[PDB]
């Protein structure tokens, strides 16, 4: 009943697309109403997606009603089939379709099709998307990925990468690169690279990486007893969780640490004569949990920055974001309104602020320089470069990332003073 | 060609984006879920970082479970947002999905809001929602929403009606004066600054092609709206301002003599992009209710091969005199099922294609050149000057590969 | 007039009780008053399940925070204490957070009683089930075992048997605990009537079995579960913070042990659920 | 009619009959364990009071037949004491032909065992309150009493504690009574707003030697009173035909009645209240704690 503006996050359903598209032989139904229809438009365009969602949508109106909608939900599941081919197949409801008295179980169950389907409970208003991407996750995942035989070399799994996430594309490829570092091989990829026989093989792999918290952190608990299976607790977003990352996987997989320092330059530039006043440069996080734990790591450690002002809009990773805050002696800020947080950076006035496009957008406002390091972003921050967020060179990346506009305002300043 | 089996559109919430363009003393208040804050967010894009009046409130569980809970955290909301925005006065209850399966009566809520709040801020609500409308029908919701309230005037006043840029209902007003005869008022009129009465005297013409529900509003008031070529090209605009003189008894020649100079100005613009698209096939499908227009202007004016044109729904009484103009050729069809009209595309193999954005990149990796139309509602395209620009919009002579 | 009031009868006729009826894992809610044996009961029969082999978690709905405490051996901080340590919104916990395992890996959660002079234990026990569901521990678990106090059996206290497939009972040759199984199958008759939950039968509390209980469910169309007395053998101060099942063995242990695994077994197959009924409170038996 | 908040509005689960601190008539609880826990002290208090002069409507409320009946001789001898019904009368709705007039003062009843069933404790005793308010028994009479057991303490339920004003304890000697004293101060506290209901002191029972959990209800800043009785107690078949002040004075280690009347001779308003408090799981341990 709160008047928001700007949210951070989508409805459940919506994760649940995320997970459904970054996948290739799932279809996803909604139960959705006509005009809910636009969430394909940011896939097809904010990630500039080539093909359609793997997504079909009954599209009720007020005619149709009661069993009208029943009836429509059949045919829409029963064509998407015959049309689209799914190897897997799932139905979903939205927001009004759980008001209205119409059962998506009940009806999967009725159309008896024979490929399997999975009932997707979303509580669309007690929940966000990101819930809703994990939930699908390990629905899917008790679904059809059932635990066997070992590989013959030691295998890992990757959960968490889904579509819309931040720079997702380029983790994947940055960790896939390092694990081939020590030679230990991702089974599977999921949910970016997955399908309903990588989901089966999932159970194959020795150990799992958690390489996203949000999207595959239940997934990799449901492993842990489904299918035996330990996941890694650090996220290697700077160069010490890289290190730390590496050696968690060598403990696990029982591998030499191996570990390539060639192509890391961030140490030697932050180190470097030229970047003596970053130096207690008061510094605002925001964002998506692990990726502003390992902000504010990097910042404090490895930077020179002093964190100045914390926070997270994923509620459910609060105890994270708290223990941190006070690991820096902080106070976590975990609203979901753009006005708190803007009244905190109003209030602290950080040098620079890391949040995401709200973030950069009030800094603008503010004069501030700002970076994006979260989420929620448009369409110019996904990059056709590879800007992996993690490993060695992602150390790069987020160093001059964070850089550009510090010497941007910088100079900017110089110029005007000279000129006067 | 009615099929429903599976539709791609945008709920009329998507009007309220452009739609508080015309009026700056409009805030629209949506009892809506995440779902409609996040389509109205998105779609948005860059505005909701500039502070809009758009006011998507969650239906929470709390008060969706009850509805007199919403009923009075209504009263509540208005009277918060009222306090933030002392400039605002104009309110709208916009309508939307969870507000219909849920049955909330808006209508009874705005009129005792306004009984309360008072003569100077005054809330009508409409519903904008995709379970009854769909994308444009919010506009036209909106304004009959607002028709009823403006008094009956008794002077006979040539009346525009349709949400327009700023700076194409000036040079309308300044043509329509150029032609001599006829006070033009602006029913959706700069944030409210003058009350446009509307009564059974003033005879209205059309503008915006979609406005459905405008002309049941104005012929409760008594208005009749008069045959006329939507002012779409150079001479889809001149045939409306000939409308307009016949209508209001002003003489051929004068009238063509006037106008003489801006519809030569125009010609040299459409025929600057008119060699662009010679002798290529198009295919339309329903976005804005806008198409017709377009297919019309593109084939006579633009050289333009239509093939078919996708319209979710006619209303032919309006769009008749669009029809009479509009060649054989495209077949009509009221609401395609998207999948039987991909077919209908991949079977066409149009050079252009004219669909939502949703679409559009897919088509374009089939190798379909797309141009969306949720673009030309922002872009000025409805006059003289913009004539031009109408076809540059569709020019699009890309030819990388 | 005086009686509907405002309320009344209200919110105990006209929405009674939220169902969210989603069970999925097979549940056995174990009824008894006090002193009659329920959560050392429920104990030694999650213990034995997990011997069989099933996923055991245990909800103990008892407001003493004291029914799954045993198998841990060290006090269970209620689900209600973190709930307050968050600030009541269900998303922060994790499991291993709230829940906790005991001997030979048996899940067990507290639901703390609701505060003093306020609340509801079935909303206490509600929001337990739904912060359960929301983690999706059910998901994976296959036996599911509720511990409640059976002595008041009102609409909230009430709430397992809406979850509970089949209800178990404990009783004792104490007059009290017979008016107290009368009124426990009562309720679970009425409980069964809303959706279902079935009667599995009774348990002696091992002061002397089939000494008139016996008699008492022939009357009552009951059935009377065979557990034995060991009242020494069982030390009544949770045999060193840690019941027998778990972290003890001899004769008495061995056979009782033996009487526990076979209450798994029958719960487990559970088939052919008695229908009793409620006999007369004049018609009892009495002195 | 309140459709939500009646479940709703953060499940609120109040008796939804407004207030009810006011007392029936100076309503005197009495706790005690369900039957088992010594629920006769109501039944003999009241007596007291009405042999002293004050007639007492002292509400047991135990389904089970110990609280009240031993007053009333036979239980529920018309079962119009078991107050559940549809008419909310098992006979006429007459003050006077309503129920017993006890056995001695005016006249008194408890709660019986109501088939209720579905339903918040806020009505199963919420609605069980006011029967006697009903036919205004409570103004019928002098003196009140509210009698209420250990599984009794959250509100709603806990409405006899909403009524009452000086209320006697009852309580034993192990684990579960120094869990269920503390856990009854906090409820009274809790209906401390209701009218403040006391906290004189508690008739606990020690059963050989627990002296160390006397020792605790000490530290619960909570007076002993009947420290002597040693699992000993006045015949039960005559306590269940007739309480102890209509039956034979069968004293176990010392002058029961006589400390009956001794508690009395201050208690007729109610004894003088020592204000303990409640105490947390780590003080409140008992080593092991069963
Ligand atoms: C719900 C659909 C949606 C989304 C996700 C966006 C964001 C977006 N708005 Mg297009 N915007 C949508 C529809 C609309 N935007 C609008 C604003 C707008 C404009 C003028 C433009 C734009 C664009 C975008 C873009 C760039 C990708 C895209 O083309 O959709 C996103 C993600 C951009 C474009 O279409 O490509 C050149 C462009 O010129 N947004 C308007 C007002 C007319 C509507 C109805
Ligand atoms: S279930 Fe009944 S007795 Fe228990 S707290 Fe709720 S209302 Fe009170
Ligand atoms: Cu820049
Ligand atoms: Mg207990
Ligand atoms: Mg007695």
């Amino acid at each position: 009943m709160k008047l928001t503006l700007w949210t951070y996050e989508g409805p459940p359903h919506v994760g649940a697309m995320r997970v459904a598209t970054g996948m290739t032989g799932m279809h996803y139904v909604l139960h959705a109403p006509q005009g809910d229809t636009y969430a394909d438009l940011l896939f097809t365009m904010i990630e500039r997606r080539g093909k359609r969602p793997p997504v079909s949508y009954t599209t009720f109106q007020a005619r149709d009603l009661g069993s009208d909608t029943a009836e429509l939900f059949q045919s829409a599941c029963r064509d998407a089939y015959e049309r689209f081919q799914p190897q897997a197949i799932m139905v979903g409801s939205s927001c009004t379709a759980e008001l209205i008295q119409d059962d998506t179980g009940g009806l999967a169950d009725a159309l008896s099709l024979p490929v399997p389907v999975v009932h997707l409970e979303l509580p669309s208003y007690q929940r966000k998307e990101n819930f809703g991407a994990d939930e699908s996750f390990l629905q899917i995942c008790r679904k059809l990925a059932r635990p066997m035989e070992r590989t013959e070399k030691v295998s890992c799994n990757l959960l968490g990468p889904t579509a819309l996430g931040f720079r997702h594309r380029d983790d994947i490829l940055e960790v896939t690169r390092l694990l081939e570092g020590m030679g230990i091989a991702v089974n599977a990829v999921a949910p970016m690279g997955a399908s309903p026989a990588d989901i089966a093989r999932l159970g194959a792999a020795h150990f799992n990486v958690l390489l996203y918290p949000e999207t595959g952190e239940s997934a990799a608990r449901w492993a842990e007893k489904t299918l035996k299976q330990p996941y890694t607790k650090t996220v290697p977003i700077g160069v010490g969780a890289t290190r730390d990352f590496v050696a968690e996987v060598a403990a696990l997989a029982g591998v030499a640490p191996v570990a390539d320092d060639s192509r890391l330059r961030q140490p030697w530039w932050s180190a470097s004569v030229d970047s003596t006043y970053l130096t207690g440069k008061r510094v605002f996080l925001f964002g998506d949990a692990t990726h502003v734990i390992a902000a504010a790591r990097v910042a404090r450690d490895e930077m020179g920055f002093e964190v100045v002002g914390m926070g997270c809009y994923n509620r459910e990773f609060a105890r994270p974001m708290r223990a941190a805050a006070k690991g820096y002696g902080l106070e976590a800020l975990v609203t979901d309104d753009y006005l708190e947080v803007e009244e905190a950076i109003q209030a602290l006035a950080p040098e620079l602020i890391l949040g995401t496009q709200m973030e950069r957008h009030i800094a603008k406002r503010l004069g501030i320089p700002c970076a994006v390091i979260s989420a929620p972003v448009h369409v110019q921050d996904f990059p056709a470069r590879y800007s992996p967020q993690m490993g060695f060179e992602g150390a790069n990346v987020l160093f001059d990332t964070w850089i550009h506009p510090l010497t941007m305002g910088l100079e900017e300043h110089l110029l005007t003073m000279f000129r006067e | 060609l009615k099929e429903r089996g599976q539709r791609e559109v945008f709920c009329g919430l998507t009007g309220i984006i452009w739609l508080h363009r015309k009026m700056q003393d409009a805030f629209f208040l949506v009892v809506g879920s995440r779902t409609c804050a996040h389509l109205l967010q998105s779609a948005a894009g860059v505005m909701i970082f500039a502070e809009p009046r758009f006011g998507t409130a969650v239906l929470e569980e709390k008060d969706l479970a009850g509805l007199a809970d919403a009923n009075a955290e209504l009263d509540r909301e208005v009277d918060r947002l009222l306090a933030r925005r002392p400039d605002i006065r104009q309110l709208f209850l916009v309508g939307s999905c969870p507000s219909e399966v849920i049955k909330l009566d808006l209508h009874r809520a705005a009129e005792r809001l306004s009984a309360h709040h008072g003569p100077a801020v005054r809330v009508y609500n409409f519903s904008g929602s995709g379970i009854e409308t769909t994308f444009t029908q919010g506009e036209d919701a909106c304004l009959a929403s607002i028709v009823p309230t403006l008094p009956a005037t008794e002077a006979r006043e040539l009346l525009l009606v349709g949400a327009l840029p700023d700076v194409v209902e000036d040079q309308a007003v300044s043509l329509l004066t150029q032609l001599g005869i006829g006070p033009v008022r602006c029913l959706p009129a700069h944030h409210a600054a003058e009350a446009p009465g509307v009564g059974p005297n003033t005879v209205f013409a059309l503008v915006q092609p979609f406005l459905g529900d405008t002309h049941g509003a104005l012929t409760r008031r008594g208005a009749r709206h008069i045959a006329a070529p939507f002012p779409f090209g150079e001479e889809g605009t001149t045939l409306w301002l000939k409308a307009i003189a016949d209508e209001f008894g002003v003489s051929a020649e004068t009238f063509e003599a006037v106008t003489a100079a801006p519809r030569a100005r125009a010609r040299k613009a459409v025929a600057a992009a008119s060699e662009g698209l010679r002798g290529k096939s198009v295919f339309f499908l329903p976005d804005s209710q806008l198409e017709p227009s377009l297919a019309r202007f593109l084939t006579r004016e633009c050289g333009m091969s239509a093939v078919e044109v996708g319209t979710p729904f006619l209303h032919r009484g309006i769009l008749g005199p669009d029809l009479d103009l509009l060649a054989e050729g495209p077949v009509l069809s009221e609401g395609q099922d998207v999948e039987r009209q991909l077919d209908r595309v991949r079977a066409a193999r149009p050079d252009l294609t004219v669909c939502g954005l949703g679409l559009a990149n897919p088509l374009e990796a089939e190798g379909f050149t797309t141009k969306w139309a949720i673009e030309l509602v922002f872009t000025p395209v409805h006059f003289y000057e913009q004539a031009g620009d109408l076809a540059g919009l569709f020019s699009r002579p890309v030819r990388r590969r | 007039t005086i009686p509907t009031g405002a309320d009344g009868e209200g919110s105990v006729q006209v929405h009674l009780d939220e169902a969210d009826k989603i069970t999925g894992a097979k549940v056995f809610a174990v009824y008894g008053k006090g002193g009659i044996g329920k959560s050392t009961t429920s104990s030694n029969l999650s213990a034995a399940f997990s011997i069989l082999g099933k996923r055991v978690l245990q909800i103990g709905c008892d407001p003493k925070h004291d029914s799954t405490f045993t198998l841990t051996g060290s006090l269970v901080p209620t689900v209600i204490d973190v709930l307050k340590d968050v600030d009541f919104h269900p998303e922060e916990l994790r499991p291993e957070d709230f829940v906790f395992e005991g001997f030979n890996g048996v899940m067990c959660v507290e639901a703390g009683g609701p505060p003093a002079g306020t609340g509801c234990g079935g909303y206490v026990v509600g929001q337990t089930v739904k912060l359960l569901k929301q983690h999706h521990l059910l998901d994976d678990t296959d036996v599911v075992i509720f511990d409640v106090l059976g002595d008041v059996v009102c609409g909230g206290f009430a709430a397992p048997l809406q979850h509970a497939d089949q209800a178990v009972v404990v009783t004792a040759n104490d007059f009290d605990s017979i008016y107290a199984m009368n009124r426990i199958i009562a309720a679970v008759q009425a409980k069964s009537k809303n959706y279902k939950v079935r009667l599995a039968g009774c348990v002696a509390n091992r002061s002397r079995a089939t000494d008139e209980v016996d008699r008492f469910c022939k009357e009552t169309n009951f059935r009377r579960l065979a557990h034995m007395p060991d009242l020494d053998a069982i030390r009544r101060s949770r045999l060193k913070k840690k019941t027998l099942f778990e972290m003890d063995e001899d004769q008495d242990v061995l056979a009782a042990r033996a009487e526990y695994i076979r209450l798994a077994e029958s719960l487990w197959r559970g088939l052919d659920p008695i229908d009793p009924h409620s006999l007369p409170d004049r018609e009892i038996f009495e002195l």
